[PDB]
């Protein structure tokens, strides 16, 4: 099919950028002192 | 409670009723003739059953121009003969 | 028997009517129950009755 | 004047009814005159 | 012992005066014919 | 020159100048002849 | 690509539902 | 009617299509058809899915 | 018509009437 | 605009003679109409053959002419294809087929020029929508 | 009074009837009363029908489903179903209107009048809900009542006239029924039939010897059922199956009508047979199909050939197979080639639709019928503009058909949420927790944690 | 410090029946207008002259089918005050040319802003968090992006919704025929919101009724509780059991269970809100250009979303010369794109 | 296809079975609070 | 039609088929009288 061939990188980048934020805000959670 | 009297109390006295037997029909009746004498019509500028198109018009009286809209509304109204 | 037919089935529905609103507020009010338990006797019998009048009278009108 | 005079019932039965007849009026006049399609 | 003329009685009215009036003029409508 | 436009704004300006106005001025005499009890 | 992008989406949510409901923080009372 | 992203959809446009106007309310189970390929063809999924997922 | 709305007037009436009296009488409500 | 006179005023027949009918006869016509073949023929289609309309043209050019009123009775009472060469009567309501078109029995004549000063004056006032189906709904 | 307020009952005042659970006496007035509701509504709109039926037209065209009723069952109607004597219908209206009065009278003697409760007063009529025993008993008798019900149908069908009879050969007509089906076979084969298309379960008996004879098994299989439930008590897994309970057995019942509901609904949609079309018009299919066979016979008598006609997909545009190579009406009437009526029957053979009788056989009555099924498809708005969503005002009609199946879908569905209602809070009741958690014990306090 | 403001201020934040405030001289005003400019036009005004439409009681129209009407595509975005150029004070005219339309919008949205201040004010006297007019900001971004932005990006007032039942029904098959809205994934977030909504409620209030403590003897359960009452009248725990077994998870915090609540419809509303405010430019989702390129060159392509652009299509062709009378359209017979049959 | 169908049948049958002899047994009994319901 | 003997009575037969539903309202009238208790 004649996709937008940047379709790829955008949904990529769209998925992992704020899943990688809030990854980072989650492990740097759980390794503070209990 | 806020200090205005219960609605249970006024509407099931004798003195709201006395008053309201009066003045809700009466204005059930002013609708009424405010329809039935056609006023409403006049007030509103809506069209009459027979006043939609002229005998032979099947062209809708659209607006077409801002600013002599009314102009045009009234010779729309005019073509009715 | 049109004459017999058309009151005795106006007659039948004043009754129902009369019935209707009188049966259960008899039922259901204290005093005079023993002047309602009578009246109520009345009222269904002559019912049964009119039924059966306007019944027959129908095929001598019909 | 005194609040009470009137039981609440009987004027919820009979703005109730009213309330059914001027409706019913309007559904009447859904099958005739202006809107019956007739 | 309590006040008739509010803020209440009037914001009551407002509403339920031109409601009667317009019922009243629906129901005269109902009775139009072409 | 003052269009006919210009007056019908100038008429609304005053419209809604003079509904403002007897609206303050009603609920600002209301709220004197009826005040709070304090203390 | 672009179904391998959408299958790929899919099956990391179906994950993600797996680990959010056998792996999430328990609910403790106090 | 192509439904399946392989065969040309994305996730707005796909779908699982629904069985042929001409089964019409005939139970159309796998083994009622000659093979899976005429399984497919009628729409067969969209009535096991449908079936499955009402009575789950 | 005048007869049908005659008719649902007294039908229409009666259960409200049955009430009443009850009320007005102490009746077993 | 308004259901005058003229409006009401229809062929009676081939030769140029005209019939007035009055207000209360057209809507005894949409009544009857409605009541018997309105079901085939709502707003001057035809359900079951659409090649066959009740515009007042076509009317004017079936055989025999059916746009005037005496056509139309006479439709009513032994109905033709559009060509007069066969007579329909048991395939299509009619007097002559009261028997099993049960509708037609209490028809009357009078009945019968309602309908048809129905279906010549409804065009006059709808136009294009009389006969011409979903698209000028 | 006695628990006819809040404190007292533990009910509020949108619960009043389950003030009723235990008052035996009120419950029976309510029970009584509201019998006389029903046949006060059947004699009523009896006589409203009758009073606006035209004869002469159509009962479908009227807006008329009891008449329909009064008519399936042979009175009042002749052959093609044309109404010969509407006193019948009259008949069944008043004498439903009056037996209403007496009902109602018994009705509101128990509920206001009458002993509270009936146990004191009597042992048979006294009744305690988790007596099991008095429970099926009383059930009992009500089966042998449905029994003779069901004979009465069949006393109707074989000795007092006989049914209307859609298949009847040469046309629509009453028959008396002989020789009903009693092979037991063919009786439950129907009940093991798909509910799925060319099946459809019970909802396909297309004949009256079947009908019949189903009555005949049904009315002894309940009186049986009447008698054994008189003389026995619930076995040992009954007991440990069910809840025990008036709240219990009306979710029973609420559920089972709630069924019923939904099957009554697939039966007026789809069944011409104890639904007869002469009376409630066309089925969606039987419209569809007519549409069909309007068009092919139109076509036909212009020219076409209309075996050979090949429609814009490549299916025929009037004639094709179904998906086991029987010929049908071909277009989207595709879906509705397991319809069977009488005025298409004639032109089936043995492999579908036969094209030398639609060449040669089809007779103006087949032709007129057809016309009228497909101009009165059920199909209409709310306000009853009859036919599809963007026809114009002027045909007023819906057909009885779609009155009949919405009304029962909604009511079978509101049942439907009626018995989870009513099952739920019994068992809820009977384990003692209908009224919430008890705060002391709270029994997921006393388990482990999820993790 | 007690000067005529604080008094005016004391007598507007009195405790009565229906509270006043400050905000309340914006509110009242014109929320009673607007209501009663929408009672007034289905009742009594036409829109023969704007849209060859009948839209009142009056004219034979019922309250699905009554409508204040927008104005003539013609007036443009005109505000139509009273005494504005086309009225020129003349009422009648006014009603007319659709100056009921504009009234309506402009008081509701006045109305709007009073209510939500009002929110805000309340929730300052008696002390709590402003969190319902936050929360009402979503209402408001709807009415704003739909009937104020929308129309303002297409060529008139004509375009925006008429207020009124069929009037908005006839928007809605409008954006689908023109707009394809359903495909539209903020259309698509505003009906998840929506529906999630529902769905917390429903779920929400059905959890919290069948987890009750019993509290009472009563059967009927609600006398059960007392305002004042310190307990959660419900099992959280059990509750949260419950769910956590059938569905798998299940809140455990009630002020997070809350907090979504609020969160969830309002957000959805939201990105319909940014979804109309595309297509005030026509800036829509209508298609997917792949799909068009497949299907241009592959005619045995066919996807719904093919089969509902041919319904789009339907849509425009025959609705447009009626719904859109400024345009003069004709469309012959023969031009009307229909399939077999039909 | 038969040996499909011959084994959708079976669980079918299988799970259908185990649904009804399971609420059959004993499952009013099957509750934190009053059991003895029989 | 009714028979004609009955004819006057067209009136209340058209009238009759809503009495059912009055009773329902009828419940809400009693239920009114006794203050909902
Ligand atoms: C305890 C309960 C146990 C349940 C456990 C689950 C077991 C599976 C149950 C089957 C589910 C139904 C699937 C198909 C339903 C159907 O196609 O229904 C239609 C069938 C009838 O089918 C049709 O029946 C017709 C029979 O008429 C034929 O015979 C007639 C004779 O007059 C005519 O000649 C007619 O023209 C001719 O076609 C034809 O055969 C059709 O082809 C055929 O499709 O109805 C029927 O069998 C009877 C009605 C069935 C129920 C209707 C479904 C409603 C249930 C949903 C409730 C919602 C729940 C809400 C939750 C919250
Ligand atoms: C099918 C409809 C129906 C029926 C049959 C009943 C039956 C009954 N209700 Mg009711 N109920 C209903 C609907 C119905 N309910 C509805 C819809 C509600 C919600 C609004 C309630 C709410 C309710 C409550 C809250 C209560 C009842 C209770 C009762 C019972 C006692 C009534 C009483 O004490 O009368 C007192 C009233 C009167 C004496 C006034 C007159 C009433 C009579 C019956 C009217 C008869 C009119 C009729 C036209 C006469 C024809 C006679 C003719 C044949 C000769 C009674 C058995 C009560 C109960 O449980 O008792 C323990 C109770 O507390 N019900
Ligand atoms: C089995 C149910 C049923 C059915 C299928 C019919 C079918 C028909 N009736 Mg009848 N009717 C019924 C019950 C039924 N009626 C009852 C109980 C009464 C007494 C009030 C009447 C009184 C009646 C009259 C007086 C007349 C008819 C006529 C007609 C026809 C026109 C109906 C119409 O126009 O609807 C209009 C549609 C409505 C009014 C909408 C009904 C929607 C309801 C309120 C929704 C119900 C929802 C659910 C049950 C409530 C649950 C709430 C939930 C929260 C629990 C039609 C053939 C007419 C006719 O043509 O006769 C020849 C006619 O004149 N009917
Ligand atoms: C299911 C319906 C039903 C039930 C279970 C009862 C139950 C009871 N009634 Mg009630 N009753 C009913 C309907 C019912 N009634 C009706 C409709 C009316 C109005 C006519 C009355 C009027 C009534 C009165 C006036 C009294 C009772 C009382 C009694 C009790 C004693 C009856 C007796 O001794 O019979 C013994 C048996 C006979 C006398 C012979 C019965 C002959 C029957 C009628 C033959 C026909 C049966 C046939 C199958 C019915 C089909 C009807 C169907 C079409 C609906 C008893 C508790 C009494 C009471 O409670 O005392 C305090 C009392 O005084 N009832
Ligand atoms: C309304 C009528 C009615 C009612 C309420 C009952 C109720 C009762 N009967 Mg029954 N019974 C009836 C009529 C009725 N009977 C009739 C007419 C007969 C004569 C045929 C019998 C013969 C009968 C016997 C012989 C027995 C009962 C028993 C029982 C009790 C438990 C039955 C139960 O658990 O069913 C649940 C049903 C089952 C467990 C059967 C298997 C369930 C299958 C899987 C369901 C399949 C149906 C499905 C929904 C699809 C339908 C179509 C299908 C045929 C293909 C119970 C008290 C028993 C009892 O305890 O006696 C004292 C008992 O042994 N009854
Ligand atoms: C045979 C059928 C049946 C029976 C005998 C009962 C009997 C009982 N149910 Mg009910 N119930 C039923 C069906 C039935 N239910 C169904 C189908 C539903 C699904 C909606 C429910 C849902 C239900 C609930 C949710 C509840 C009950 C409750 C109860 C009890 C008290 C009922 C009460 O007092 O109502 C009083 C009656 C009213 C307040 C009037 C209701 C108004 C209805 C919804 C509108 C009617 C619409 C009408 C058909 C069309 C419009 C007409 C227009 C004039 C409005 C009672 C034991 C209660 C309970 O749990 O008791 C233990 C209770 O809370 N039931
Ligand atoms: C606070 C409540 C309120 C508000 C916010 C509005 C707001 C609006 N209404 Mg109004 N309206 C209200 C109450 C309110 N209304 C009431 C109670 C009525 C009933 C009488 C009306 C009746 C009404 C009508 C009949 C109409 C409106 C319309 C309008 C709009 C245009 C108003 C305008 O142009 O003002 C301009 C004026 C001001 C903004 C006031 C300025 C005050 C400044 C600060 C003081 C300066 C004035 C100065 C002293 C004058 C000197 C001038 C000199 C040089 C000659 C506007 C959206 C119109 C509309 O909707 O058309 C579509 C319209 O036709 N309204
Ligand atoms: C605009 C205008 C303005 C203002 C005016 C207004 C404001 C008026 C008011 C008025 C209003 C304010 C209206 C009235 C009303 C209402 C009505 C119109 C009625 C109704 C409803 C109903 C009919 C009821 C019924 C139903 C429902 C709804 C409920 C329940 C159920 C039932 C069925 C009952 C001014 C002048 C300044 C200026 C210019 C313009
Ligand atoms: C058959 C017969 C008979 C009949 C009888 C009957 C049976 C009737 C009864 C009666 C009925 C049975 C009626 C009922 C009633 C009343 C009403 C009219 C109703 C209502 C309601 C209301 C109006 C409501 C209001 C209120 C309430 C109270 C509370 C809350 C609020 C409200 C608003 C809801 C007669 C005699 C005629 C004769 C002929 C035929
Ligand atoms: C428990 C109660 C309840 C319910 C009530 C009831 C349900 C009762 C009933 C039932 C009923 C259901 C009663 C009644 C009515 C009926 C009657 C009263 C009868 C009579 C009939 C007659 C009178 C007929 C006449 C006719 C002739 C025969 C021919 C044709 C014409 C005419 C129609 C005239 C309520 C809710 C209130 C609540 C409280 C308690
Ligand atoms: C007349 C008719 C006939 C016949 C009929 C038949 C013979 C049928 C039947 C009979 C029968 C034979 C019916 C039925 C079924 C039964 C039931 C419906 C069952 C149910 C079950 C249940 C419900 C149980 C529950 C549960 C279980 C599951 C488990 C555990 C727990 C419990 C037990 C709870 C025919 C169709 C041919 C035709 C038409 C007409
Ligand atoms: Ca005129
Ligand atoms: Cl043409
Ligand atoms: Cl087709
Ligand atoms: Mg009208």
């Amino acid at each position: 099919m004649e996709v937008n061939q940047l379709g790829l990188i955008a949904t990529a980048l769209f998925v992992l950028v704020p899943s990688v934020f809030l990854i980072i805000l989650y492990v740097q959670t759980e390794s503070q002192q209990k | 409670t806020t200090g205005e009297r219960p609605f249970s109390d006024i509407i099931t006295s004798v003195r709201y009723w006395v008053i309201h037997s009066i003045t809700i029909p009466a204005l059930f009746i002013a609708g009424w003739l405010f329809v039935s004498t056609g006023l409403a019509y006049d007030v509103f500028g809506t069209p009459r059953p027979d006043s939609y198109y002229a005998q032979e018009q099947r062209s809708i009286p659209l607006v077409t121009d801002r600013f002599e809209a009314k102009q045009q509304v009234e010779t729309f109204l005019e073509q009715l003969k | 028997m049109t004459i017999l037919f058309q009151l005795a089935l106006a007659a039948l529905v004043i009754l129902s009517f009369v019935m209707v609103i009188g049966v259960p507020v008899a039922y259901a009010s204290p005093q005079d129950w023993d002047r309602s338990k009578q009246l109520i006797f009345l009222g269904s019998g002559l019912w049964i009755a009119l039924v059966l009048v306007v019944g027959v009278l129908n095929f001598f009108v019909v | 004047s005194e609040g009470g005079r009137i039981p609440l019932w009987i004027v919820a039965t009979v703005a109730g009814m009213g309330v059914i007849v001027i409706v019913g009026l309007f559904f009447y006049g859904a099958y005739a005159g202006l809107g019956s399609s007739l | 012992s309590y006040p008739i003329f509010t803020v209440r009685w009037v914001a009551v009215h407002t509403l339920a005066v031109p409601t009667i009036f317009f019922l009243g003029a629906i129901a005269a409508m109902q009775f139009i014919q072409r | 020159t003052i269009t006919p436009s210009l007056k019908g704004f100038f008429i609304g300006l005053l419209s809604g100048a003079v509904v403002l106005g007897l609206t303050f001025a009603v609920l600002i005499a209301i709220s004197q002849i009826d005040k709070v009890q304090r203390s | 690509m672009e179904t391998i992008t959408y299958v790929f989406i899919f099956a990391c949510i179906i994950a993600l539902f797996f680990f959010a409901i056998f792996f999430r923080e328990p609910p403790r009372i106090t | 009617v192509s439904g399946s992203l392989l065969y040309g959809n994305n996730i707005i446009t796909g779908a699982v299509v629904p069985s042929s106007n001409a089964i019409g309310l005939h139970f159309y189970p796998i083994w009622e058809a000659a093979s899976l390929d005429e399984w497919l063809y009628n729409g067969g999924p969209y009535q096991l899915i449908i079936f499955h997922f009402l009575l789950g | 018509v005048i007869a049908q709305l005659t008719m649902i007037a007294m039908i229409g009436i009666a259960g409200p009437m049955i009430i009443f009296l009850l009320a007005v009488r102490r009746g077993n409500l | 605009a308004e259901l005058t006179p003229e409006v009401l005023t229809v062929p009676l027949n081939s030769e140029g003679k005209t019939i007035t009918l009055t207000e209360k006869q057209y809507l005894e016509g949409k009544r009857l109409f409605q009541y018997a073949c309105a079901s085939c023929h709502v707003g001057g289609i035809t359900k079951t053959n659409p090649s066959l309309d009740l515009r007042t043209e076509t009317l004017a050019l079936a055989t025999p002419p059916r746009d005037n009123i005496e056509g139309l009775v006479d439709y009513m009472k032994n109905p033709t294809t559009y060509d007069g060469e066969q007579e329909i009567a048991e395939v299509h309501p009619s007097l002559r087929s009261a028997d099993i078109f049960p509708k037609m029995r209490n028809l009357t004549e009078k009945d019968l020029v309602a309908i048809a000063g129905h279906i010549l004056v409804e065009p006059k006032i709808l136009g294009d929508k009389w006969g011409g189906g979903k698209v000028y709904y | 009074a006695t628990n006819r307020d809040q404190e007292s009952s533990g009910f509020a005042w949108w619960a009043g009837n389950a003030r009723l659970i235990n008052l035996s006496g009120k419950l029976l007035g309510a029970h009584v009363a509201h019998a006389g509701l029903i046949v006060f509504w059947a004699g009523a709109m009896t006589l409203f029908e009758l009073a606006h039926f035209i004869p002469e037209k159509p009962m479908y065209e009227q807006g008329l489903i009891l008449i329909p009723h009064i008519a399936t069952l042979g009175w009042g109607v002749g052959p093609g179903g044309e109404v010969v004597d509407t006193f019948p219908f009259f008949v069944v209206g008043v004498v439903h209107l009056i037996s209403s009065a007496v009902l109602g009278f018994g009705g509101v003697y128990h509920a206001i009048r009458g002993p509270e409760t009936l146990e004191e007063y009597s042992s048979f009529f006294g009744y305690d809900w988790k007596d099991k025993n008095k429970m099926t008993t009383i059930l009992g008798f009500h089966l042998i009542v449905l029994g003779i019900g069901a004979l009465l149908l069949v006393a109707k069908a074989m000795f007092f006239g006989g049914l209307y009879d859609t298949w009847a050969p040469g046309g629509g007509d009453v028959r008396v029924i002989t020789n009903p089906t009693l092979d037991p076979r063919v009786i439950f084969g129907y009940l093991l039939k798909s509910p799925f298309g060319g099946e459809g379960w019970i909802v396909s008996v297309n004949n009256l010897e079947d009908v019949v004879g189903g009555h005949i098994w049904i009315g002894l299989i309940c009186i049986a059922g009447g008698i054994w439930h008189i003389l026995t008590t619930p076995f040992g897994w009954a007991r440990r199956a069910f809840i025990w309970s008036g709240e219990a057995y009306l979710s029973y019942s609420l559920g089972a009508l709630s069924m019923m509901g939904f099957i009554a609904t697939c039966f007026v949609w789809f069944n011409n047979t104890v639904y007869p079309s002469e009376f409630y018009g066309p089925t969606g299919p039987e419209a569809s199909q007519a549409q069909a066979m309007t068009f092919l016979i139109r076509d036909q008598k212009l020219g076409a050939n209309v075996g050979s006609a090949q429609g814009p997909t490549g299916l025929g545009k009037y004639l094709m197979r179904s998906p086991t190579g029987e010929i049908i009406f071909g277009g989207e009437t595709m879906r509705f080639w397991d319809f069977r009526g009488p005025w298409l029957e004639p032109l089936r053979g043995p492999n579908g639709l036969d094209l030398n009788k639609i060449k040669n056989d089809i007779q103006p009555w087949q032709e007129r019928r057809a016309a009228e099924y497909m101009t009165h498809a059920p199909l209409g708005s709310l306000n009853s503009v009859g036919g599809v969503a963007t026809e114009i005002n002027s045909v007023n009609f819906v057909s009885p058909r779609s009155w009949l199946a919405t009304s029962h879908f909604v009511l079978a569905f509101f049942f439907l949420v009626g018995h989870l209602w009513h099952a739920g809070r019994a068992r809820a009741a009977a384990a003692g927790f209908e009224k919430g958690i008890d705060r002391e014990s709270e029994p997921v306090l006393s388990m482990p944690s999820l993790d | 410090e007690r000067g005529w403001f604080d008094i005016l201020d004391d007598w507007l934040k009195r405790d009565r029946f229906v509270f006043v405030g400050w905000s309340g001289i914006l509110l009242f005003p014109c929320a009673y207008l607007a209501l009663g400019g929408w009672l007034t036009g289905t009742t009594f005004v036409t829109s023969w002259y704007t849209h060859g439409l009948a839209s009142s009681y009056l004219e034979g129209c019922n309250f699905l089918t009554v409508a204040v009407s927008t104005p003539a595509n013609s007036m443009g975005h005109s505000l139509l005050l009273l005494w504005g150029p086309e009225a020129q004070g003349d009422f009648t005219r006014w009603c007319q040319l659709g100056g009921l339309w504009t009234f309506i919008a402009l008081h509701g949205a006045f109305g709007l802003i009073g209510f939500m201040l009002r929110q805000f004010e309340i929730a300052r006297l008696v002390g709590v968090r402003p969190y319902n007019a936050i929360a009402f900001s979503a209402p408001i971004a709807v009415f704003v992006s739909v009937f104020l932005i929308y129309p303002l990006g297409q060529s008139s007032w004509f375009f925006a919704p008429s207020f009124g039942v069929a009037a908005i029904f006839r928007f809605l098959l409008f954006f689908q025929g023109f707009h394809n809205w359903t495909l539209n994934p903020f259309h698509m977030m505003g009906v998840a919101g929506v529906l999630g909504g529902a769905l917390l409620c429903a779920i929400h209030g059905a959890t919290v009724e069948n987890t009750l403590f019993q509290d009472g003897e009563g059967a009927s359960t609600f006398r059960a509780f007392n305002p004042t009452q310190a307990e959660e009248t419900y099992s959280m725990v059990t509750a949260n059991r419950f769910w956590s077994q059938i569905f798998g998870i299940a809140f455990s915090n009630k002020r997070w269970l809350h907090f979504f609540m609020l969160f969830v419809p309002v957000t959805g509303l939201w990105m319909s809100a940014i979804g109309v405010v595309g297509l005030a430019l026509n800036l829509r989702s209508y298609d997917f250009i792949s799909q068009e390129i497949r299907a241009a060159e592959d005619p045995e392509f066919e996807t719904f979303y093919t089969k509902n652009l041919l319904l789009n299509e339907g849509i425009r062709a025959w609705m447009a010369p009626q719904d859109q009378p400024h345009e003069n359209f004709v469309f012959p017979e023969e031009v009307l794109p229909r399939g077999n049959a039909l | 296809m038969e040996t499909l169908k011959i084994t959708v049948y079976i669980v079918v049958t299988f799970f259908v079975l185990l649904f009804v002899f399971g609420f059959l047994s004993g499952d009013p009994a099957r509750n934190p609070k009053r059991k003895d319901l029989e | 039609k009714l028979p004609e003997a009955y004819a006057i009575f067209d009136p209340l037969v058209d009238v009759l088929p809503v009495i059912p539903v009055l009773f329902l309202a009828l419940a809400f009238v009693w239920q009114a009288a006794v203050g909902f208790r």
